[PDB]
């Protein structure tokens, strides 16, 4: 299911198959979830 | 796969479902050993531009068998089993056709393959190859496919796996010379020396390497064929043919320059034992081949 | 209207009041697209536009 | 190192420069030593300026602790909440009155990266650029390739 | 040396108030000086952290590893005293919720290599941790379906300003 | 390569497994009942199966004479072996030999079974009872193959 | 008006609840005892108005509450979740017992219960009639043409109940509440009357299944996610309808499944 | 032959964090109807299997016991019987072995 599920969404999304794949710990953590509210 | 059926089954159920099983696939095959009383579609004859369906047999073992000439020729055999088809897809590049084999248990299978074959008759089989055939020859599916499909005279392909000899070394899996036994090797008998020059550090790919030799398809052009049997629907093919005995291998037409233009006195939909017809004999011999029975040969 | 049938269009719904568009506001879908053109027509009645005076201290 | 370091955007605590201008500094804390010399400076200052300062701007209350301490210290509150106790260890009386200024003037806002030394809440007056613009619309907007 | 988690036993939390929820009662148990390797140890924890005890305990009673009795013993022994001390009357509603194993005090010993050296041989300890929380096991976090991920890009895309201007 | 080779190598050669597989056979012959790794348990019954057809084929026999000599080291279990296990067994005709198998040892962690002559006076085994036949799924086909006997 | 009538319901068994929960005896402790086949003579000491075999299963084991489905006491069969009263012996009932005719019994209540209950919520009702196990197919009929795609939003519906995963709440009540909960349909009216003049007393069993609520005579299945596979037959005449399931762990097979739903289908 | 560069401590958490590495969960664990001590799906028992054990010793410590010294292996048959119990009129010529002990419930 996971990679007929990402092929469906990169010809839904016309995107590429390697952005859809999730990510470590590390960039996880290394995301700001508070970032400064502009305008 | 799930929890295997044998397993909440008293000692009274099992041999009552075994023999259940057996009296409905008995039944379902009987069934459709009637093709032609149901209907089989238009059938077309034969043209310049036109396939037909192959078979799927077993092989079984190996045996001699000389000619008229008084020459030995080493012969294989196929048994044809059932052999029916599946499903049939029209335009990829050509029509397609699924063919099965032997009748294997339909308790260790997938539930989608189980209602793809309860939607149609017969139980579930082993294999399922497709054969590119031609928008002409067209078998409506669940139609038997025996051994008189094919006739002496023919030359036959022959497709299937092989004697896997697991991950080998380098000798036997391209046949390399090692090295030599003294003057004055120590360790080196088998390995491989040089990969390939020096300076380039890499390896070109595809070099022959220490692999998993066998245990791939593999198919033979240029098997002609001697004598078929009607009664046990076996084929014997000329040569030795890929796989192991017992195992399935993938028969159809041949694909050669020299013979492809020459199905005008084959059966250019499938036999149809139904008939109208006109049965054939036990079995059909060849022009030169000894008979089993016929006076000794004389080159007088 | 840009694309369609492609999960990311973007249509332009207009209001014409008598031959005589009053304004009009994209979006995603059409109603919202629709609720969007009505809430700028709303907004240019009310002069409540972004081109309205600052002030007067 | 702006990466390694948070950020945040240009822009005021309650837009003073529209109406009224209200001083972004608080209070002020002197901790200020009797017996030592390494607060000359502030004895100085809290002596013959400190009442200048608090003259100039009354809309600011200063406290002067005067307690034994070793190390002159200053809280500069900020109505936000922010706070920036700095030290003010020999310093002349010039440079503490400098540095009082620069608090009393400066906001509560961090000292971080600015990004962007601009906040325009309208910036877009004659129609935000989408698009859709600077382009026709043939007769009855039929799409290319279309016939009715 | 430094003992905490036998510690961590001890703590007291005020008396909670009619609307407030249950508080599941949380456990902590561990054996000191374990002659047994890390890795494994680590493996084993990893292997038996989302599964309930009786999981557990069933999985380890049929695990060809020496730390398998030894981890079976723990977690019966926290059991037992969970219990009989911290005061739970269901004995099969816990599950693990933290699992770790850290190196000991290692000693020093010779191997006596074929010629004129040798090297360091150290007696390799370590321990064993375990916190069983009160309540059933949580649910394991499901994998996210092409709703999520499609729901995801679109905020994502939303949520774009333009930058390098005002 | 191994395509369809029997004999799985045990000890040192032929020798030294095929003495191991005799000693085991007699101390099974004299307990009736040994704990061994599951190759060399299923060696011994298939080894087993052949001596109880020996000494069945008859024991004024040369042959099954020599064979029971041999096969047994100890020389007393020949005339307990040719006067109980073949006279006891007169009607049945491969049904000897029950395998099971073992957890595991609590030493190396070795795969180990069970083997033993039915009708042995030793306790049975747990060996694994059926589903029973009140069950739902067992009375569901109970019912069917009523149902098909009453068509007819 | 069926969502007012089923609030109405609801509303009831709610109150009807409270009641037998307030008299209470500031929570009284007894002291049960169990006499099973295997870790003997293990006992309990729980409650007698809120205590259920259920966390007499959870003391002992996980294994016991995925497994359980009936608990006798005294002889007689009872609830996983039922409030016991007189302290006595304790056993546990599987699929895979010596006698397993209660649980069976109880298996085939619950699904007939179910196929009533999806019949209601497809789009009147007479009673649960007991069909034997051997038959190879409940019955529910339904007092008002059934086709492929009928049966399929049934067995769909079905499916959904199963996933829903709801326990089985269980109330010994009088045949005076049972006629008020029932004030419509005369045909469970009789049915409630028959069955309080066959008991001793006034007495009548009940089930709830989140917003239903039916009369029957022995227990169900505490939990429906024990039901693994079910669909439905065909229907038959007022109207008589089958159906066959079965439970987690005896999972057969499609063939199996196949040839039992053709057997059912009569 | 030699470490060119050492591993990483990601790399090596990578090298011994996989699925194919970490211990595969089993789901073959039942429930014994006998002492209910879980166990496996084609082994037999454990409190049952001990029992048999213990049993079998006990009665071939009993048949040492009674046959004396080594080297004898009689050709007759064996008779297992308990506390009382009259020996069975089938089994008259068969030497019986036993002692004193009560015939459990599970034993015929
Ligand atoms: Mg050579
Ligand atoms: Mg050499
Ligand atoms: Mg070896
Ligand atoms: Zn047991």
């Amino acid at each position: 299911e996971e990679g007929p599920m990402i092929e469906q969404l990169s010809k839904m999304f016309f995107t590429t198959k390697h952005r859809w794949y999730p990510h470590g710990r590390y960039h996880r953590c290394r995301k700001n979830l508070n970032p400064p509210k502009d305008r | 796969s799930g929890t295997w059926w044998d397993e909440h089954l008293s000692e009274e159920n099992v041999p009552f479902i075994k023999q259940l099983v057996s009296d409905e696939d008995k039944a379902q095959l009987a069934s459709k050993l009637c093709p032609l009383k149901d209907e089989p579609w238009p059938i077309h004859p034969w043209e310049p531009g036109s396939f037909r369906v192959g078979l799927i047999a077993l092989k079984l073992g190996m045996m001699p068998l000389w000619t008229k000439d008084g020459q030995k020729h080493v012969v294989t055999l196929l048994q044809v089993q059932d052999c029916h088809v599946l499903k049939y897809t029209s335009k990829g590049k050509m029509a397609t056709l699924s063919v099965g084999g032997k009748t294997v248990s339909r308790f260790r299978k997938a539930t989608s393959i189980l209602e793809f074959y309860r939607e149609l008759g017969l139980p579930p089989k082993q294999t399922v190859k497709i054969f590119n055939i031609t928008d002409n020859a067209a078998i409506k599916p669940g139609t038997p496919l025996y051994a008189a499909h094919f006739r002496p005279g023919q030359y036959v392909d022959v497709t299937a796996k092989t004697i896997g000899k697991g991950f080998q070394g380098v000798m036997k899996r391209w046949g390399f010379k090692g090295q030599p036994a003294t003057h004055g090797q120590t360790k080196t008998h088998r390995r491989p020396g040089a990969v390939a020059t020096g300076d380039i550090g890499r390896v070109w790919p595809g070099t022959k390497m220490p692999g998993k030799m066998g245990n791939i398809y593999r198919t033979e052009y240029g098997l002609k064929v001697w004598r078929i049997n009607t009664k046990h629907n076996i084929i014997y093919v000329n040569g030795s043919v890929p796989g192991h005995k017992n195992c399935l291998v993938k028969v159809k037409d041949s694909k050669l320059p020299a013979y492809k233009d020459l199905g005008k006195n084959l059966p250019f939909p499938t036999y149809f034992p139904d008939g109208d017809e006109e049965e054939l004999p036990e079995d059909l011999y060849d022009e030169n081949v000894c008979q089993p029975g016929a006076p000794s040969i004389t080159f007088a | 209207q840009s694309g369609g049938t492609t999960a990311l269009p973007l249509y332009f719904v207009g209001l014409y009041c008598d031959k005589k568009l009053i304004a009009e506001g994209p979006g995603e879908t059409v109603l919202v697209a629709e609720e969007e053109a009505a809430r700028v027509a709303l907004r240019k009645l009310y002069g409540f536009t972004e081109n309205r005076r600052p002030w007067n201290y | 190192t702006a990466r390694g370091t948070p950020s945040r955007f240009l822009a005021s605590v309650l837009h003073n420069g529209l109406g009224r201008y209200v001083q972004q500094l608080q209070r002020l804390s002197f901790s200020v030593s009797r017996d030592g010399a390494s607060s000359r400076g502030a004895r100085e200052f809290v002596e013959r300026e400190v009442i200048d300062f608090a003259r100039r701007n009354p809309g600011v209350v200063i406290y002067v602790n005067s307690r034994p301490c070793c190390v002159p210290r200053v809280v500069a509150e900020y109505l936000n909440g922010a706070v920036r106790e700095e030290s003010i260890h020999c310093k002349s009386v010039e440079e503490i009155s400098t540095l009082v200024q620069k608090l009393a003037d400066q906001s509560g806002l961090d000292v971080i990266r600015i990004r962007k030394p601009f906040h325009t809440d309208n910036p877009s007056i004659q129609g935000q650029w989408h698009p859709f613009t600077n382009k026709p619309t043939t007769f009855r907007g039929l799409r290319p390739r279309e016939v009715q | 040396i430094s003992r905490k988690w036998e510690k961590k036993n001890k703590i007291v939390y005020p008396p909670q108030l009619p609307g407030e929820p249950r508080r599941p009662a949380e456990i902590y148990h561990c054996r000191r000086q374990i002659k047994y390797s890390k890795d494994k140890m680590w493996y084993l924890a990893k292997l038996i952290r989302g599964m309930s005890i009786d999981q557990a305990l069933a999985q380890l009673e049929f695990n060809d590893k020496k730390g398998a009795k030894i981890i079976k013993e723990v977690l019966l022994e926290a059991q037992d005293m969970a219990v009989r001390d911290h005061n739970v009357e269901f004995r099969s509603n816990l599950y693990i919720a933290e699992s770790t194993s850290g190196r000991g005090q290692c000693l020093k010993r010779i191997r006596y290599h074929g010629r004129g050296r040798f090297g360091i041989m150290e007696k390799v300890y370590c321990h064993y941790f375990v916190k069983l929380v009160e309540g059933p096991p949580p649910p394991p976090e499901p994998p996210k379906t092409a709703v999520a991920h499609a729901k995801e890009y679109i905020q994502q895309l939303r949520s774009r300003t333009i930058v390098h201007t005002l | 390569i191994s395509h369809g080779r029997v004999f799985r190598r045990m000890g040192l050669g032929p020798e030294s497994r095929i003495h191991l597989l005799r000693n085991l056979l007699t101390g099974l012959v004299r307990h009736e009942r040994i704990e061994a790794p599951w190759a060399r348990v299923d060696e011994m019954r298939g080894y087993a199966e052949k001596l109880i057809d020996y000494g069945k084929l008859g024991d004024t026999n040369e042959r099954a004479m020599r064979m029971a000599d041999f096969w047994l080291t100890e020389k007393d279990l020949i005339p307990k072996l040719f006067q109980v296990l073949a006279p006891r067994y007169k009607d049945q005709t491969g049904g000897y030999t029950r395998m099971l198998q073992i957890p595991n040892r609590s030493l190396d962690r070795a795969k180990m079974a069970v083997i033993e002559y039915k009708g042995n006076c030793l306790p049975p085994l747990p060996l694994p009872r059926r589903d029973s036949h009140l069950t739902l799924l067992n009375q569901l086909l109970q019912g069917l193959r009523q149902d098909l006997r009453q068509s007819q | 008006s069926p969502t007012e009538l089923t609030e109405m319901r609801n509303d009831l068994f709610n109150k009807e609840k409270a009641r037998q929960l307030s008299l209470t005896p500031r929570t009284e402790k007894i002291e049960v005892k169990h006499v099973g086949k295997t870790d003997p003579g293990t006992v309990f000491v729980m409650n007698k108005n809120i205590s259920t075999p259920y966390s007499c299963a959870m003391h002992l084991s996980e294994w016991y509450c995925r497994k359980s489905i009936l608990a006798l006491v005294d002889g007689q069969p009872w609830d996983m979740y039922k409030p016991l009263t007189k302290s006595c012996e304790i056993k546990f009932l599987t699929f895979k017992d010596c006698d397993p005719g209660e649980v069976n019994k109880a298996y085939w209540r619950s699904c007939a219960m179910m196929m009533g209950c999806v019949i209601e919520r497809a789009f009147n009702l007479v009673r649960a009639p007991e069909v034997p196990v051997i038959s190879g197919a409940f019955c529910y009929d339904v007092v008002l043409m059934p086709t492929k795609e009928n049966l399929r939003s049934f067995t769909k519906d079905a499916h959904a109940l199963i996933y829903k995963d709801l326990p089985f709440e269980t109330l010994e009540v009088e045949a005076k509440v049972a006629l008020e909960i029932f004030q419509h349909s005369k045909y469970k009216v009789d049915f409630i009357e028959e069955k309080a003049s066959q008991n001793p007393e006034r007495i009548v069993k009940l089930h709830r299944i989140g917003d239903f609520i039916d009369v029957s005579e022995g227990p169900l299945i505490p939990r429906t996610s024990i039901c693994f596979q079910y669909e439905v037959s065909a229907v038959h005449n007022i109207r008589r309808f089958q159906g066959v399931s079965l439970p987690v762990h005896l999972r057969a097979h499609f063939t199996i499944w196949d040839k039992l739903l053709e057997r059912s289908r009569k | 032959a030699a470490p060119k560069n050492r591993r990483t401590i990601e790399v090596n958490r990578c090298r011994r964090r996989n699925p194919q590495k970490l211990i595969k969960v089993k789901n073959n664990i039942d429930v014994c109807p006998e002492c209910g001590h879980l166990k496996q799906k084609h082994v037999l028992c454990a409190y049952c299997y001990e029992k048999v054990c213990k049993e079998t010793a006990e009665i071939r410590r009993q048949i040492g016991k009674q046959e004396g010294g080594p080297f004898k292996a009689p050709t007759i048959e064996t008779v297992v019987l308990y506390t009382g119990e009259t020996p069975s009129e089938q089994d008259q010529g068969k030497r019986i072995i036993e002692r004193d002990r009560k015939r459990p419930s599970w034993f015929t």
